[PDB]
């Protein structure tokens, strides 16, 4: 079968292989797929990567490293096809980095650089986004190490 | 990267003098104790666990000798060529991807301290670290350039999942400062110093644990 | 957004780790013997550095600073 995956939704994709190999126990399956998704339910022994060269030419075809049955989609679509989780072509995707870099900045306190930037991830991920989860727990964070230093300078000096 | 104390020299490294003979007559396995053991069993360039390494010579024979059988110019590199794939990263890229590079340009994790130099973000990216201006600013962009410590999917993709499982356990340790005295939290913060030290990215969870 | 779950459902592996955390929250805190077999069948499946041996070993990390405040109860116990 070629481009198993073709045509597809993910979650058609989550059951696509399972079924094939439910209905047709001893056929021999050699399949080619480019989505993590169908991955995500085949074994590590089972895959075969084909990276060629500048010429075409590949040598072996070579297993991934980490196992691939019970991995999370992200998690093959990042280790196994070199594809970002996130965007990487987007301003968006880089406002926690942006913004965890201007709390260092400052020692870790919300400034106005910070602030800008907190309530830019606030009005475009929203209150109960991932997002503003991670920087209320960075913003957290960067206040209980500043109390710790404080502490830890109290006992040692 | 962590500082890894170069220790003292192996002594097979004696036999074979670069120039006279090509680095291949000495065997990796014989170099790597001394390299294993300063590293830990990981790679001085990205902490990638020795599952895929090599000897990586800091400045390649080829463009700078410097003394090819020194065995301070000998890293416990990551990655491997001989069984085949797809690196790009660290030491492999460092020889043949990057290009163009200055060898005295980047960070020697056996003599200069990469915990002043490089900042490891939660979000799983190094960035050079605060204050740094001019000539220190630009070493420590140029080596993660060239080592694409930002760079390949499955480093920074993996260090910042490495990083992420722990923010949970740092929250919950931060939280308890005032239920628990001095003595008693940083016990706690040297127990948590301990477990990083048996994991596979040293810093980054060290940075994410304390600053 | 496209209502499917990060890890298959048809894969007995997928719900190895949410067994862990409420095989480990069944006795509160401490990796018991059901626990423990749980997470020796992750570390052989998944690798010994993966996601979710990770993840894994923070649960128990995390309910080893908090049972240590309930032997912190224990210091105000009774
Ligand atoms: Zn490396």
């Amino acid at each position: 079968i070629d481009q198993i995956e073709l045509h597809l939704h993910p979650k058609w994709q989550q059951e696509v292989i399972l079924n094939l190999r439910s209905a047709f126990p001893n056929i021999q399956f050699i399949i080619t797929t480019h989505s993590p998704i169908v991955l995500s339910t085949i074994e590590k022994r089972c895959i075969r990567e084909f990276e060629p060269n500048d010429d075409g030419d590949q040598s072996f075809l070579d297993s991934p490293d980490m196992q691939t049955k019970g991995s999370e989609n992200a998690q093959i679509l990042e280790q196994v096809m070199n594809v970002h989780s996130t965007p990487p072509g987007i301003a968006e995707s880089h406002w926690l980095g942006n913004f965890e870099l201007l709390l260092l900045d400052n020692s870790g306190e919300l400034d106005n650089h910070s602030q800008v930037l907190y309530d830019q991830i606030k009005a475009h991920f929203g209150i109960d986004s991932i997002e503003l989860k991670k920087a209320d727990s960075l913003i957290r964070i960067n206040k209980m190490k500043n109390k710790l230093n404080k502490i830890r300078a109290e006992k040692g000096k | 990267m962590r500082e890894l104390a170069r220790l003292e020299r192996p002594e097979i490294l004696d036999q074979y003098i670069a120039g006279q003979n090509d680095w291949m007559e000495i065997d990796q396995s014989a170099v790597w104790p001394k390299l294993t053991e300063m590293q830990g069993g990981f790679c001085a360039y990205c902490e990638c666990r020795l599952n895929r390494c090599h000897i990586e010579h800091f400045r390649p024979r080829g463009k700078f000798p410097a003394l090819t059988f020194i065995w301070n110019n000998l890293f416990g590199s990551c990655g491997d060529s001989r069984k085949s794939g797809g690196w790009s990263r660290c030491g492999i890229y460092k020889d043949n991807g990057a290009g163009a590079y200055n060898a005295d340009d980047l960070i020697k994790p056996d003599e200069e301290n990469p915990d002043d130099y490089l900042l490891f973000l939660t979000t799983g990216e190094v960035v050079p670290a605060i204050g740094l201006t001019g000539r220190a600013l630009k070493k420590a962009q140029e080596t993660i350039r060239v080592f694409n410590l930002n760079g390949d999917i499955k480093l920074f993709g993996s260090r910042r999942t490495a990083v992420q499982a722990i923010m949970p356990n740092v929250e919950y340790l931060y939280t308890l400062l005032e239920e628990f005295d001095e003595d008693d939290w940083n016990e706690m913060l040297r127990d948590e110093l301990e477990k990083i030290e048996s994991d596979e990215y040293k810093t980054a969870l060290k940075h994410a644990w304390t600053f």
